[PDB]
């Protein structure tokens, strides 16, 4: 809930990956931490490339998906938090953002980064802090 | 529905995690 350095340390990377994934424009020179961005950018691009089809099916199966993001995140890492699950959330979050973008109206797209970062931190802050945020992912 | 998504993000997250240290 609280917007700290941690909240924005994560948001900066998610916000720019969503931007890059939706527009196809390079964001390596807008992010604060360039090395993390490349790693996370590639991690999510692998998950998407291998699971975009499943995402397409699960997404058409779910009406009213914007207000269900916090529940999906909650139900993904409530028993345990791992970087694999955290990355999968970001990747699936990226796909949804593009999907709502191609559906055409942006007001939701402007919120997806904060929505998942909020849901992510609502349960994983101490876990993220105890690894110095993205340092644990290297 | 929303629970199926969650469980597939866990399969994806767990397999992704095992194959990369």
């Amino acid at each position: 809930v609280k917007k700290d350095e941690i909240y924005y340390t994560i948001l900066n990377i998610i916000q720019n990956y969503f931007i890059e994934y939706c527009t196809g424009k390079n964001r390596n020179f807008h992010v604060e931490d360039e090395n993390t961005y490349i790693i996370v950018k590639n991690m999510c691009d692998i998950i998407l490339r291998d699971n975009i089809v499943e995402f397409r099916k699960d997404i058409d199966r779910c009406s009213d998906i914007e207000n269900e993001i916090p529940e999906i995140v909650y139900d993904t890492i409530h028993d345990k938090i791992t970087w694999g699950r955290v990355i999968s959330i970001i990747a699936f979050g990226a796909y949804v953002t593009k999907v709502f973008k191609e559906k055409g109206r942006d007001n939701v797209v402007d919120l997806m980064p904060d929505i998942i970062t909020e849901s992510l931190l609502s349960r994983c802050r101490s876990w993220l802090s105890d690894q110095n945020c993205w340092d644990g992912l290297k | 529905p929303e629970i199926w998504i969650a469980q597939e993000l866990r399969r994806i997250g767990d397999e992704f995690n095992a194959y990369y240290a």
